[PDB]
Parts: C-alpha cells; structure tokens; sequence
C-alpha cells in the first residue's frame, strides 16, 4: 500500500528541503535547495510552492503535509523529465560524469569517481559513456 | 499541480542515487 519504507524514503526527501532539521520547510529552505540544483525560482514562485502544500496555512510545510502531497503524486513523465533536466544542465541531452557529480554533491551524496562510472555503466545502454533520456528513464523505471 | 512536480522531481533525483547504492550493496549492479 503506502509502506513504512516508502514513508521513510519520503522523509529523506523532506530532510533534503528541511536543511536545519527543525521539522518544517520554509520558503528560504526551498529556495536554497532549488538554487543548489541550478534552478532559479522567484519569491512568488517559492511562496506558491509552499502555499500548495501547506494545508494548515501556518506558512510552512511539516512532514504530514509533505507526505500528503508526495503520496498523492506517487499515484509521471513530466516529473522524471524535470529530474533529467536537473542533471543535464547544459541541455545537450546526455548526462555526463561531471553533471552527475554536480547533482550528487548538491544532494549531500558522496560517491567516488569509480562509483560515478559504475552508475553510468549500469545505465549506459548505447555505450557512449553518458546517460541519455531513454537510459535515465529505464534506470528509474 | 506541476507546482508540486518540482518537489517530486527532487525525490526522483534522490531515488536515482538510492536505487544504485542498494544494488551495489546487495551485489546486483
Ligand atoms: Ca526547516
Ligand atoms: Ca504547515
Ligand atoms: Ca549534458
Ligand atoms: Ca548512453
Ligand atoms: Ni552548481
């Protein structure tokens, strides 16, 4: 159904936005994460993102509000496409090792170059050494 | 909302990494 592990994984996504670990996501915290991924929302964009998910209207997102939104969403091409474009920041249609390292570091992941290459090899159906959109979706799917 | 899609996209980005790490641990890469 909605499993204890799936909840746990959503809590992990919540923790990425809740940088100070205080239990709520603010507009400032959201802006931080989005900018760290090379995105650039406006004050107004960030506030409406908060407004959408903040069900009790106190101005911030707690984990039950985040879980509600995330479990609903789980029930998808456009989200996966946005995810791909976050990695593929030069828009050339291929995720390079450098692009992967870029996202990894901003996610708080810490993988060796050998692990980054392992990641690419596992996904790399056409053998070009980079991950195209097709291959990215396949790895995700 | 595509508004909520930005949150989910990040979960997906993190999911991309977590799936890999699990495979490498359990010897299923
Ligand atoms: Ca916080
Ligand atoms: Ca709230
Ligand atoms: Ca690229
Ligand atoms: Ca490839
Ligand atoms: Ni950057």
């Amino acid at each position: 159904q909605l499993t204890e592990e799936q909840i746990a994984e959503f809590k992990e996504a919540f923790s990425l936005f809740d940088k100070d670990g205080d239990g709520t996501i603010t507009t400032k915290e959201l802006g931080t994460v989005m900018r760290s991924l090379g995105q650039n929302p406006t004050e107004a964009e960030l506030q409406d993102m908060i407004n959408e998910v903040d069900a009790d209207g106190n101005g911030t997102i707690d984990f039950p509000e985040f879980l509600t939104m995330m479990a609903r969403k789980m029930k998808s091409e456009e989200e996966i496409r946005e995810a791909f474009r976050v990695f593929d920041k030069d828009g050339n249609g291929y995720i390079s090792a450098a692009e992967l390292r870029h996202v990894m570091t901003n996610l708080g992941e810490k993988l060796t170059d050998e692990e980054v290459d392992e990641m690419i090899r596992e996904a790399d159906i056409d053998g070009d050494g980079q991950v195209n959109y097709e291959e990215f979706v396949q790895m995700m799917t | 909302e595509v508004t909520v899609g930005k949150f989910y996209a990040t979960f997906l980005i993190q999911e991309y990494f977590r799936k890999f790490k699990k495979r490498k641990e359990q010897g299923l890469v």
